[PDB]
């Protein structure tokens, strides 16, 4: 009944804040982040932090509907999840190696992750989108500018944030495009957005849900997703649970009840709506 | 194993056609010049409620049939396709005792082993069956005749109805149970329950014939219909998001691999190919 839950900061899904002077107030819940003392030790401290957002509100509703208590912590071993030397890091790894009962966040459902963890029903539609400056002509992922980049002089500058589900898919589907674009690897979303606006990058390939959120709140509506905010390889965010977890049935029914009761639309209205 | 697959007529997911004289299917080419893979499906001919149902061999093809063939060859299984006898998607209706109808009924009673159709994932169905991860993400929209001025779901001609502007959905479908169980949608359900149609095709026909002023249904179907008939349009975008999944019994040994095949198909473009073939053209 008292479950260990892992999460990761990715606004507006999960937003991390400092504790107020002296705990977590209002729409926020307590989360803990293990912070190292130094790099010549394995010692660290669990800093009390506060968490909010679309995914945190889902966790609150699940907590009262499914009837469970939880201790929320933030992943420090990588991010979302990557299989390095046949070993999983990130939120996926925390669930695979049973350090967490479940993973809640902007966690993309894909085939390789579904072989090692169980995912709930999707609760946010996502996949791959392309963010460009308004007016940029790119048909889609299959555009020659992306597919055969060196046919263009100068070539089109495009990148992603590596080690997530987006880079994985690109690696598997477009080997040549992938090896060319690693030169334009971005540290995070904020870095990528700055790079686009200042003309240092032409396209940013990333998670459809985060890209459409950022496009909607962009100052001057300069940055757009290609097509009608088109999604390639459509999937969803889901709750990762352990294989054969006794929690799945009740988690899926509760999420589907929130969809049917109108609660999901209220969450989309608070957290996800934008101007553009 | 030899899986009994149940499906429903629903363009462009499942086209249903009579066989030729010799019980075979006429050869056809897609919009891209590739041959159309057709299957023999058995189903009733007469669609009149409360009448005897005479089952006949028919030809089935479409987005969902190509998906069936892909799943069958990926997981190495054989199948027999049949059309749902009552021609319904499936809802649980009160008879204290509540019973399932449609494809849902056929799956739970053992008449079918699997649902391969545009079947919406919802709380009600998920309590009794296993759904795969969605093979299509979409939602609800409204179809009207070109010229009919309607804003969308919050339009006064739907929110505050009269007999002057008639709107409806398909009986015993997920749209029908969505309006029934949502207290905010109560006034709309009260209007719709006197006008609901037996099938999506009859409702689409009624909108063309000016008998139905608005049809509330799945966007994957309505956007396709509007892209084919110039006298029809959809109004607004989606007012509610939903997805289609494959349906199996909770004891099925195919559950894990059905979902992995679906995820694989979205990731490698097979799902995008199906949309290029059956959904997005004109
Ligand atoms: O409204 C839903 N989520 C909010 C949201 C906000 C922004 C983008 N996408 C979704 C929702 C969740 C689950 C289902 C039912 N399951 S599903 O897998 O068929 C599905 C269909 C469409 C979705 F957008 C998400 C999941 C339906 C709706
Ligand atoms: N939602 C993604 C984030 C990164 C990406 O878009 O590749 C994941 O779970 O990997
Ligand atoms: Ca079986």
């Amino acid at each position: 009944n008292h479950l260990s839950i892992v999460t990761l900061e990715e606004a507006p899904f999960v937003i991390v804040e400092d504790i107020d002077p002296e705990t977590c107030v209002r729409n926020t819940v307590p989360c803990r982040k293990f912070v190292k003392i130094n790099n010549s030790t394995n010692e660290g401290m669990n800093v009390k932090k506060c968490c909010k957002g679309f995914c945190i509100d889902i966790l609150k509703k699940l907590s009262r509907t499914v009837k469970f208590t939880y201790d929320l912590y933030l992943v420090t071993n990588g991010k979302h999840g990557k299989k390095v030397n046949n070993v999983w890091n990130g939120m996926i790894g925390e669930v695979v190696y049973q350090r967490a009962v479940m993973a809640v966040g902007s966690l993309t459902i894909n085939e390789e992750r579904s072989e090692v963890v169980d995912f709930s029903v999707p609760f946010v539609e996502t996949g791959i989108s392309v963010m460009v400056s308004r007016g940029t002509q790119v048909t889609g992922l299959s555009d020659k500018k992306f597919q055969r980049p060196h046919d263009y002089s100068p070539p089109f500058r495009f990148g992603t944030v590596p080690n997530g589900s987006t880079e994985r898919n690109i690696r598997n589907n477009y080997p040549y495009m992938h090896q060319y674009m690693t030169k334009f690897n971005q540290k995070g979303v904020e870095d990528a957005l700055v790079s686009l606006k200042t003309g240092k990058l032409d396209a940013f390939i990333y998670d459809a849900a985060v890209l459409n959120y950022k496009a909607g709140r962009d100052e001057g509506c300069k940055l757009v997703t290609i097509g009608s905010g088109y999604i390639f390889a459509t999937t969803g965010y889901g709750i990762a649970l352990q294989k054969g977890s006794p929690w799945k049935r009740q988690i899926d029914l509760a999420l589907l009840q929130f969809v049917g009761d109108g609660e999901m639309e209220e969450l989309e209205t608070l957290w996800l709506t934008g101007i553009c | 194993t030899r899986l009994k697959i149940v499906t429903i007529h629903q363009e462009p997911f499942v086209y249903v056609k009579p066989t030729l004289s010799d019980g075979t299917c006429k050869e056809e080419f897609t919009v891209n010049g590739d041959p159309v893979k057709k299957v023999i499906c058995t189903g009733p001919n007469d669609t009149s409620p409360g009448s005897p149902r005479h089952t006949v061999p028919q030809c089935c093809y479409g987005f969902c049939i190509d998906l069936l063939i892909k799943l069958a060859r990926t997981m190495n299984f054989t199948y027999e396709v049949h059309l749902v006898a009552d021609g319904k998607f499936g809802t649980q209706e009160r008879v204290n005792k509540k019973e399932w109808n449609g494809m849902m009924g056929e799956l739970l009673s053992g008449q079918a082993d699997m649902i391969v159709a545009p079947l919406t994932i919802n709380n009600e169905r998920a309590q009794y069956i296993e759904f795969s991860k969605p093979f299509k993400y979409q939602g609800l929209t409204i179809l009207v005749k070109k010229g009919t001025r309607i804003t969308g779901i919050n339009d006064p001609r739907l929110r505050n109805p009269s007999d002057k502007f008639i709107y409806a959905t398909v009986k015993q479908s997920s749209v029908d149970i969505y309006f029934r169980r949502q207290v905010e949608l109560s006034t709309m359900y009260r209007h719709m329950e006197k006008h609901n149609y037996e099938s999506a095709a009859e409702a689409i026909q009624a909108v063309r014939d000016n008998k139905l002023h608005a049809f509330i249904w799945d966007s994957a179907v309505l956007e396709f219909e509007a892209s084919q008939k110039c006298d029809l349009v959809t109004t607004g975008e989606l007012f509610f998001r939903s997805g289609f999944g494959i349906g199996m019994r909770k004891d099925s040994p195919w559950k894990q691999n059905v979902s992995l095949s679906i995820l694989k198909s979205h990731e490698n473009g097979f799902m995008e190919d199906l949309d290029k073939t059956w959904v997005r053209y004109q």
